[PDB]
RNA sequence: GGAUAGUGGCCUACCAUGGUUUCAACGGGUAACGGGGAAUAAGGGUUCGAUUCCGGAGAGGGAGCCUGAGAAACGGCUACCACAUCCAAGGAAGGCAGCAGGCGCGCAAAUUACCCAAUCCUAAUUCAGGGAGGUAGUGACAAUAAAUAACGAUACAGGGCCCAUUCGGGUCUUGUAAUUGGAAUGAGUACAAUGUAAAUACCUUAACGAGGAACAAUUGGAGGGCAAGUCUGGUGCCAGCAGCCGCGGUAAUUCCAGCUCCAAUAGCGUAUAUUAAAGUUGUUGCAGUUAAAAAGCUCGUAGUUGAACUUUGGGCCCGGUUGGCCG
RNA sequence: GGACUUUUACUUUGAAAAAAUUAGAGUGUUCAAAGCAGGCGUAUUGCUCGAAUAUAUUAGCAUGGAAUAAUAGAAUAGGACG
């Protein structure tokens, strides 16, 4: 339909999100060590639950 | 009955009546008539490369609303004119006029994708570098 | 380690029968110094152009410039 | 115009990519056998599929069939010599119901755990891939060795490597020297 | 009859009017060399095969011929056609779909390197020659193996089965660290030897080579399909995302980002093609009243298909095979 | 005793057949993809198993079968047997 619409705000949001650098962190173990982690972590210690168990809960319900 | 013949010596018709009806099968017909080589902007080839004629701001179909930012391209191999979507935020500032870019399809089988009309190709490279790289600042556009 | 070994009845029937690279590995033969396959070949080809001794032909040549 | 040095691939991936069921089961096998990635489970999961088919087919022949016999016993015979097929599940019917771990059990890695040596399948790995083990006179640093019956009682530390005589490593030997040139004189 | 190595309308002379076709001739297309074979795995099929072996063909396009046992040969010649090089302007010379390399084309493909040591071929010939072949180089085409950490110590929580009246508490083993401890190893680097035609790498091995800014793994994703956040900050139907449904107009689980989380991981994503899923090509195995589809009607040729009946029953011999029981 | 289907289709069993690939047996390439090697011993002059097998559904050839389905034959007897 219309095909020559405005190009003047190309890159609007990317150029206007405040940059913030990533925090450093201890390296995470790569390879077999990771699947070890993941195994003992996901089900052996068993952490947070709900009757379903939850991988990534932001600050809980409380 | 079943409306098709069963006769031990009916191979002829079955062999033929199926050949005769493979034609309502789209992909088959497209493949047999070589549409890919004939109509299609690319050769059939997965990718093509052309030159950027103008920046186009194409307005999205309903119920959406935006300016979809595209480019008009002169495909080098047959000088066909085909318009292409520049993906990601403000990457239209990465391609210029007379710039030579690489286009590829939309995964949608030559049909157009999403709310962008008449566009069926994406811009994967410009001036020989990747687009993703230009965007994620892994590289620089070579100084034309 | 595992390899392969030969012991020739007499040193003589070795020198004859052994391939000439193991010969030089031992010292039992000299490392012939030659021009590379290319230099060789290219000489073969420069020669291809000449009919006869050429020790004739350089007389043909030398005649033309001394006058 | 030579001769095509042939090859084939050892694994296969699952048709449905995101079965959290299978994903759960897999991970268990990863930490209960100290595995590296899924391909190590995939490989065997492929392996197993070819066996059961081979079996499946022969089971469709007649019994006393020349082919079934030569290559039914053959199959079983191999599956026994390795520790996968038990001493009297030696039929074709049992090779079908043959499960996965049945294989994964017989890994060098799991075996090094299964008799002292390691105390941990993960210890067991980093030990194997470091010349710290030998089946007979043979040093073997592949976690996936598959230990055979008559081979089982020959998996000992190496003639080299501190854990088996002959020198300490070079981190021990590095220490004996730093308690030497300094405090000594 | 002529010609041929030779049959034959192969060619000629004469004589006849024959030869092929709805069981698809003839003509057209092919982004067509044929096959061995490849991909896809319930099956039946679908798709691919320029390309490691066999066969055919061609050497810029065509035709012609010499030599020879063999060529209609092209790293042979002759002519025309198309390119096109040297030149003292008279003349002369070239044919990479051999190996390298260059230009062009394009999304798309490596060194103008070493060598006859192997494999095998040629010749007058154990010797000579071989860009056949082999070697190294470039090489994330595909394929295989599978490092990126391992084990303690300490102090809390406690899986603590208990003892048990109570901050009482047996005692291994999970879980946590701006807390410590020594052990191990090759990626490399490198005396040597090995490997090689000479090298190089692999195999082997002295002297070296692990504590975080390292020896620091990535790729994509986190609404549904689909595994994993309704956490924070940004933007406000804009920028942008989204195969598909859809997300964005001020508290965005879908955009831009930080944090965390998921998946596959030395690999992960995108595009085009194809195959499964597809019983959406259906022989197996679909559909046709109203969803797409029974020709208005009947005749009828090719085609497909087409009732039943003709040695049935009885009676014997011979040597065989998994099972009864047993050692 | 050999030859023997009026004329066929069908089906069985074989023959002549390529290697590589495929399926598949043997073999510890340190595992594996591979490879087709290898193994035993007095290892001071040795011994020794291998390098199988399956697969081709067209057509042709050979062969066992004759159910199914086609096909021929005595009617102006111009019939059959000897
Ligand atoms: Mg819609
Ligand atoms: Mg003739
Ligand atoms: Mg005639
Ligand atoms: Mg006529
Ligand atoms: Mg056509
Ligand atoms: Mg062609
Ligand atoms: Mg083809
Ligand atoms: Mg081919
Ligand atoms: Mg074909
Ligand atoms: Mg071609
Ligand atoms: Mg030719
Ligand atoms: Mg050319
Ligand atoms: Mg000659
Ligand atoms: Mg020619
Ligand atoms: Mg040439
Ligand atoms: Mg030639
Ligand atoms: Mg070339
Ligand atoms: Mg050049
Ligand atoms: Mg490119
Ligand atoms: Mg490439
Ligand atoms: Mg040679
Ligand atoms: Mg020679
Ligand atoms: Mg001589
Ligand atoms: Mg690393
Ligand atoms: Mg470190
Ligand atoms: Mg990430
Ligand atoms: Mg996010
Ligand atoms: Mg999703
Ligand atoms: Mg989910
Ligand atoms: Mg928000
Ligand atoms: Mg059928
Ligand atoms: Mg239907
Ligand atoms: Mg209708
Ligand atoms: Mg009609
Ligand atoms: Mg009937
Ligand atoms: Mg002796
Ligand atoms: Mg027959």
């Amino acid at each position: 339909a219309k095909v020559h619409g405005s190009l003047a705000r190309a890159g609007k949001v990317k150029s206007q999100t405040p940059k913030v650098e990533k925090t450093e962190k201890p390296k995470k173990p790569k390879g077999r060590a990771y699947k070890r982690l993941l195994y003992t972590r996901r089900f052996v210690n068993v952490t947070l639950v709900n009757g379903k168990r939850r991988m990534n809960p932001g600050p809980s319900v409380q | 009955g079943k409306g098709k013949p069963r006769g031990l010596n009916s191979a002829r018709k079955l062999r033929v009546h199926r050949r005769n009806n493979r034609w309502a099968e789209n992909n088959y017909k497209k493949r047999l008539l070589g549409t890919a080589f004939k109509s299609s902007p690319f050769g059939g080839s997965s990718h093509a490369k052309g030159i950027v004629l103008e920046k186009l701001g194409i307005e999205s179909k309903q119920p959406n609303s935006a300016i979809r930012k595209c480019v008009r391209v002169q495909l080098i191999k047959n000088g066909k004119k085909v318009t292409a979507f520049v993906p990601n935020d403000g990457c239209l500032n990465f391609v210029d006029e007379n710039d030579e870019v690489l286009l590829a399809g939309f995964g949608r089988k030559g049909k157009a994708k999403g709310d962008i009309p008449g566009v069926r190709f994406k811009v994967v490279k410009v001036s020989g570098v990747s687009l993703l790289a230009l965007w994620k600042e892994k590289k620089e556009k070579p100084r034309s | 380690s595992v390899g392969f070994g030969l012991v020739y009845n007499s040193v003589a029937e070795a020198k004859k029968f052994e391939p000439t690279y193991r010969l030089v590995r031992y010292g039992l033969a000299e490392k012939v110094e030659k021009a590379s396959r290319q230099q060789r070949k290219q000489k073969k080809n420069r020669d291809k152009k000449i009919f006869g001794t050429g020790k004739r032909l350089a007389k043909k040549v030398a005649r033309r410039n001394a006058d | 115009p030579r001769a095509p040095r042939t090859y084939s691939k050892t694994y296969s991936t699952p048709k449905r990519p995101y079965e959290s069921s299978r994903l759960d089961a897999e991970l268990k096998l990863a930490g209960e056998f100290g595995l590296k990635n899924k391909k190590e489970i995939y490989r065997i999961s492929f392996q197993l599929s070819k066996i059961r088919r081979a079996a499946r087919d022969l089971l469709t022949r007649d019994e006393k069939d020349p082919k079934r016999l030569f290559e039914g016993n053959a199959l079983i015979r191999r599956l026994v010599r390795v520790g996968v097929l038990s001493e009297d599940k030696k039929k074709l019917d049992y090779v079908l119901a043959l499960k996965v771990e049945d294989f994964l059990e017989r890994r060098l890695q799991t075996q090094v755990y299964k008799l002292g040596l390691a105390k941990s399948v993960h210890h067991a790995r980093v030990l194997i891939t470091q010349r710290h083990i030998a089946v007979g006179k043979q040093i073997v640093n592949i976690p996936s060795f598959m230990v055979r019956l008559d081979s089982e009682k020959h998996i000992d530390f190496a003639p080299t490597s501190p854990f088996g005589g002959a020198r300490p490593g070079r981190v021990a030997r590095r220490n004996a020297a730093r308690k030497a040139e300094a405090s000594g004189e």
